[PDB]
């Protein structure tokens, strides 16, 4: 699908090329700027005179405005386009919310949340001072075991108490 | 906080102006800009080409050329007559729509990245600096899990090494007990031949597939070494000093012949 | 067949031993589990409200990012100020009318016409005239164009084809990328056996110590396979061209650097000579001149601290080799973008080390670790002398973004 | 160990050698282990998943949020595309050509500065109109809103006139400042005796359905407007605090001006480095700036109105004794009746509900001064205040 498409361009835009293209002369001329504040001191108000940057104004306005046949659809298209700065930048101030505050914030403070009520600071302490404890519990239970066992039943098998001897040399050790 | 703060007055004068668009070719009596392609005309503050594509009858799947170039034309014309003074001939709002248009995007590529904006609003230069510094400081995080990561995968891996223990037992035992059990009575011979009949078993969790447990090889494995060295304890006792029950003895490198080289008939 | 285990369960159960057996290990194992645990409890509250603090410590830096990203603050309320109020201006100055369909008709006039550049339809003519297997690899048409054509078979969504109110591609996409990736069907298993093939060719590709240089200009003829913008891997078989005809392609390297890597084995057998020269030396010393030089200490001589610049070479064969692996994972996938538009150009990694900004993972460095430090195991001399050489293993990478931190973890 | 040998004493009360008791003192460390290792089982657990969500959303705002701002890369480097390319035609002749006649707005200068001074000499009287009500003025939407908005084209010579810093000529805020003699201070102080007499007219005991929904209206239009104007304002010195304080105040000047920044760093300088972020464009653009006290300086006289026709309802004596709570207490029946039907009349400004809790710190003053020392009954003393604290509150929200 070629799409050929019919619209009022270079036959009503060469009035906004040539005719509105008079400001190179006309607006030069008469040098209707710099600034809004000519009758509001109520001096002269043209000043002078604004008839030329009127034929190149209102050659926007009607030269540039037949060239606006099917222009005024076709300017008249940015209203949707020139707005990605606004569609981005507030974007980004939502990310200036999410990293210029939720990243930086929720990274050193939402890591802080879970802290000391941890508590672990204890409870690992007291899981260790029961842990070791326990652990002193059965290697005592060991030990205590050991040469009541060893030099009772095994009287007759020699060199396999020798292990059991052993390992209450460690269990002592 | 709308003045200025650049989000609430962009939310109730822009995002007024959307539901403006969203009403303005839609709800012009009645969805002029098509042909009913949506009855809520989505958008209309923008073209929306797969839900608002009507603007005239094709539409198909070649006839684009058809009538939607004559849609172009159609409304490009009759828009370029009514449009020729609906604000083209007045064409102030059409200076202001080309001032919105494109010198206001003349200031976007000063609100752009960034180029040549000023550039000391500091944006401008870094579009990915929560991946340039923070990833950088998540980097420092990754010094943090660099100990607290590592701890956690080497703990539930550590946990799940107790599953697989867990998860074997006859097996990956049977190194100590049928190597206590071989030199003991005979094995039994039950505590080599049904230790490794119920261990050959889980022997052929080691043969039923093997890649690439090689924890399982080296299970079979010894179980093979062991195997070998009470064989050859076998016939070196019944061959060279050769005093007991001969039969049991020839039953003994018979039956753990036949196992044993029934297990390398398989290799 | 390849469980939850194998997965360094070997190197899990390499706590001890796995010598006869034992459950009594497994208690062990609990034992090293509650290790763990208080420690890890202990790196919790170590980073939990101290070095969470200590992450406060990083918010100097990274605050400060939320700083100059305080300036992106006032800079995206700035040009989101600028474009709020300009914006407004754009919504009261050219909707006059408003009216969209009288004031800013460009799209209102065409609701479909205005996205009608949809005629690259359909297929098949460039997907395999302009790549037979290929005609690339001069910048030419299957990297240059036919690649480009295969990211118009994927510019093309092939499953949003219609929306029939607009309808571009509602028929044509019902085999745009059917023979597209027909035909690059047909080029995808090109590549897939110029990947098993020319991957053999690496296999057969160990130029000098190890070292797979073959492999290294044999994955220049891989990069445009992996950039290939289709994506490259469509239904993750470009990456199984890379990775799983790299899965036995692997055990080339990797039974390459096994066999390799364990044969320099000689030794001593008994020194009192070398303690009468240690014992010779406080002889003579000193009260004289000394008597040591410093004298031997004969294990100086490198007969296991070769392999520190060695077997952790090949182990940086196993990690920064294979970081050269991070020039053959796909490559380094990226970027060529359109298909093959900057990898047509930008071809040539290094790719070892070279710095740490990522999140990745990789393999093949199971048997060189455990050669390299299971070589060493009996080694009762070391590392009295070997202090700040297994400690420099220790502290050995910081910086890279490889797992030869894990290396040096394990060393 | 020091915990150990001490545990040697936990577990050496079981004997010396007391393997049975050894074993139960063992099972007893292994219940503490036991629920030790629950409560750091599930306290560790609980840790462990908000270190989860913490390195979880440390990943998804460092990559999603460096692609919010890189897709601010995506979007607002799209804003770069069609910089000098966009609307198709003579842009170049439409910001210089057809808005060279934008900086052309002499004839509506004359005739709206000499209109703005003879039609406000006439609204003077017809947009400051009173005597008494007849709807407040009658109708201060119309009339003291049309003397917002005729002192928010008189802003011109009020808010503007602050823009209009010596912008090109002298008699711009001059010759105008005769004709904003009956310009601006007979349409701000026309909208200001439009606006207290409105809420004063809105002090009127009903006051009225359509009197305080019109005065009010007036008052939160011009109110809520002024607020958003001023803070523009505060927004251009907040605005150029944030834009001509990253100029002058960069750091880079480095002196940095003498004697027009640091003091007014940063203002800066109007028309239009200290005007156009509150002006043109600016698509508000003066920045309004009425009514300046609609309500929005003027809604704490309605509030007061009812806390100062409150506070003077004491006739501190107290008339009996006590009874400054009783006509105060009935102004503060007509604060809740004028508080609900200001903001049944206007939601932004023109007291809302502040009416009542105002006509509180009229009664609450009021009642603890009544009987501050023994100078009222004291048998009766508490009695009254607290039979007003407590039915006073029952009679309200409380």
């Amino acid at each position: 699908e070629t799409q050929q498409s019919a619209m009022n361009s270079s036959l009503d835009h060469l009035q906004n090329d040539l005719n509105r293209i008079n400001l190179q002369w006309n607006r030069i001329l008469s040098d209707n700027t710099n600034p809004l504040e000519l009758a509001l001191a109520f001096l002269d108000d043209t000043s002078v005179g604004l008839g030329h940057r009127y034929e190149e104004f209102n050659q926007l306005k009607s030269q540039i405005g037949s060239h606006l046949q099917d222009v005024v659809n076709e300017h008249s298209q940015v209203f949707n386009t020139n707005v990605a700065s606004y569609g981005k930048a507030v974007s980004s101030i939502m990310q200036a919310q999410e990293q210029t505050l939720n990243l930086k914030n929720c990274l050193k403070e939402a890591n802080e949340k879970i802290t000391t009520d941890k508590g672990s600071l204890q409870e690992l302490n007291d899981n260790n001072l029961k842990y070791t404890k326990m652990i002193d519990v059965l290697v005592n239970i060991e030990e205590l075991l050991q040469i009541p066992e060893k030099i009772e039943e095994n009287i007759r098998k020699e060199n396999f108490h020798q292990v059991q001897i052993l390992l209450e040399r460690g269990f002592i050790l | 906080k709308e003045s200025r703060a650049y989000l609430n007055d962009e939310s109730l004068s822009y995002i007024r102006d959307p539901l403006n668009g969203q009403e303005m070719s839609k709800e012009l009596q009645h969805l002029p800009n098509d042909s009913m392609r949506l009855n809520y005309l989505v958008n209309s503050k923008q073209f929306n080409v797969k839900a608002f594509l009507r603007d005239m009858h094709k539409q198909d799947s070649f006839n684009d050329l058809n009538n939607s170039l004559d849609r172009l034309d159609s409304d490009i014309q009759d828009q370029s007559i009514h449009l020729k003074q609906l604000v083209g001939k007045n064409f102030t709002k059409y200076v202001k729509i080309k001032n919105k248009l494109d010198q206001i995007y003349k200031e976007f590529d000063e609100k752009t990245n960034e180029k040549n904006q000023c550039d000391s609003p500091k944006e401008n230069q870094i579009n990915v600096e929560s991946l340039n510094k923070k990833v950088d400081e998540v980097i420092r995080t990754t010094t943090f899990k660099l100990k607290p990561l590592m701890d956690n995968y080497q703990k539930i891996l550590n946990y799940q090494a107790t599953k697989k223990f867990i998860e074997l037992n006859k097996f990956y035992f049977n190194l100590p007990k049928s190597l206590k059990r071989c030199l003991t009575n005979n094995d039994f011979n039950e505590f080599i031949i049904e230790y490794s009949k119920g261990l050959t078993l889980r022997r052929r969790f080691n043969q039923s597939s093997d890649a690439s447990q090689s924890l399982v090889i080296k299970r079979i494995w010894t179980q093979i070494e062991n195997l070998l060295v009470t064989y050859k304890d076998l016939i070196w006792n019944s061959l060279i000093n050769s005093n007991f029950n001969i039969d049991q003895p020839q039953e003994t490198i018979l039956s753990l012949f036949s196992k044993l080289l029934n297990l390398e008939n398989f290799i | 067949t390849m469980e939850n285990i194998d997965d360094e369960v070997l190197l899990e159960i390499l706590t001890d031993i796995n010598w006869s057996i034992e459950d009594d290990a497994d208690s062990m194992i609990e034992r090293i589990d509650l290790r763990l645990a208080e420690t890890e409890y202990l790196f919790n509250q170590n980073l939990l409200s101290l070095q969470k603090i200590g992450p406060n410590i990083r918010p100097y830096e990274d605050k400060v990012n939320d700083e100059c990203h305080r300036i992106i603050p006032t800079l995206s309320l700035f040009l989101m100020e600028m474009s709020n109020f300009s914006n407004d201006i754009e919504n009261v100055e050219s909707q006059d009318n408003g009216l969209q369909v009288e004031s800013a008709n460009k799209k209102l006039l065409w609701n479909t016409l205005d996205e009608l550049l949809k005629t690259v339809s359909l297929d098949e003519i460039s997907l395999n005239q302009l790549l037979e297997c290929p005609i690339r690899e001069k910048n030419l048409p299957w990297m240059e164009n036919q690649l480009n054509l295969l990211l118009k078979a994927f510019q093309a969504i092939g499953s949003d084809g219609n929306e029939v109110e607009y309808n571009l591609r509602e028929i044509s996409g019902l085999k745009q990328r059917l023979q597209f990736y027909e035909k690059v069907t047909k080029i995808f298993l090109n590549r897939i056996v110029e990947e098993m093939q020319k991957k053999f060719s690496n296999i057969r590709g160990q130029d000098i110590s190890h070292d797979q240089m073959i492999r290294i200009l044999t994955t220049l003829l891989i990069f445009s396979p992996l950039i290939l913008f289709c994506k490259e891997i469509s239904q993750k078989s470009y990456q199984a061209i890379v990775e799983n005809w790299n899965v036995s392609i692997q055990p080339v390297y990797m039974e390459l650097w096994t066999k390799k890597i364990s044969q320099l084995q000689g030794i001593d057998t008994n020194d009192e000579k070398m303690n009468e020269l240690s014992l010779s030396q406080l002889l003579n010393e000193w009260d004289t001149f000394r008597k040591e030089r410093k004298t031997n200490d004969i294990n100086p001589v490198f007969k296991n601290s070769f392999s520190l610049l060695t077997e952790c070479l090949q182990t940086m064969r196993q990690e920064c080799i294979v970081y050269q692996n991070f020039v053959e994972v796909f490559f380094h996938i990226s970027s060529k973008h359109n298909f093959e538009e900057y990898i047509k150009h930008f071809n040539d990694p290094d790719a070892p080390p070279i710095l740490l900004d990522t999140v990745k993972v990789m393999q093949s460095d199971r048997e060189a670790a455990v050669i390299e430090t299971q070589l060493v195991s009996r080694i009762f001399q070391p590392i009295v002398t070997r202090l700040s050489s297994y400690f420099v293993e220790l502290v050995k990478a910081e910086p890279t973004v490889a797992p030869a931190l894990t290396f040096y973890l394990e060393n | 160990m020091s915990s150990d040998p001490l545990q040697q004493v936990c577990d050496l009360i079981k004997g010396d050698l007391s393997l049975e008791r050894v074993r139960d003192i063992k099972e007893q460390l292994l219940k503490e282990k036991s629920v030790v290792e629950y409560q750091l089982n599930k306290e560790s657990d609980k840790y462990y998943g908000e270190v989860e969500e913490s390195l979880k959303l440390l990943n998804l705002s460092k990559n999603s949020v460096t692609s919010i701002k890189q897709q601010i890369n995506e979007v607002n480097k799209l804003g770069n595309d069609n910089r000098f390319a966009i609307n198709r035609y003579d842009i170049l002749f439409r910001a210089t050509k057809l808005y060279e006649t934008v900086n052309t707005t002499s004839s509506i200068y004359d005739r709206i500065y000499n209109f703005v001074a003879l039609m406000e000499h006439i609204e003077r009287l017809l947009v400051a109109e009173l005597a008494e009500d007849a709807l407040e003025t009658g109708c201060p939407h119309l009339l003291e809103i049309h003397f917002l908005l005729t002192s928010a084209r008189d802003f011109q010579e009020q808010v503007v006139v602050m823009a209009k810093e010596a912008t090109e000529d002298a008699q711009r805020t001059v010759m105008k400042l005769f004709s904003r003699l009956s310009g601006i201070i007979s349409k701000f102080d026309k909208l200001l005796d439009g606006l207290t007499y409105d809420i004063v007219e809105m002090a009127r005991a009903e006051q009225i359905s359509l009197a305080i929904r019109l005065f009010k209206i007036y008052d939160l239009e011009e109110r809520e407007d002024l607020r958003i104007e001023a803070i523009r304002n505060i927004i251009k010195k907040k605005e150029i605090e944030i834009e001509k304080s990253s100029i002058k105040k960069l750091p880079n000047s480095k002196n940095t001006a003498r004697l027009q920044d640091e003091t007014p760093k940063v203002i800066e300088y109007p028309t239009n480095k200290g005007l156009y972020q509150e002006i043109m464009s600016g698509t508000i653009s003066t920045r309004t700036a009425p009514r300046g006290y609609k309500h929005f300086l003027i809604n704490g006289i309605n509030n007061s109105i009812s806390e100062m026709f409150g506070e003077m309802r004491e006739k501190y004596v107290g008339d009996q004794k006590f009874d400054v709570l009783d006509n105060m207490d009935w102004i503060f029946n007509e604060l809740i009746i004028v508080k609900e039907h200001i903001a049944n009349c206007c939601p932004p400004h023109w007291n809302i509900f502040e009416v009542y809790f105002d006509q509180y710190y009229k009664e609450l003053h009021s009642l603890i001064t009544d009987l501050v020392e023994s100078e009222p009954e004291t048998i009766i003393i508490l009695d009254i205040l607290a039979f007003d604290k407590t039915f006073q509150d029952t009679l309200k929200q409380d």
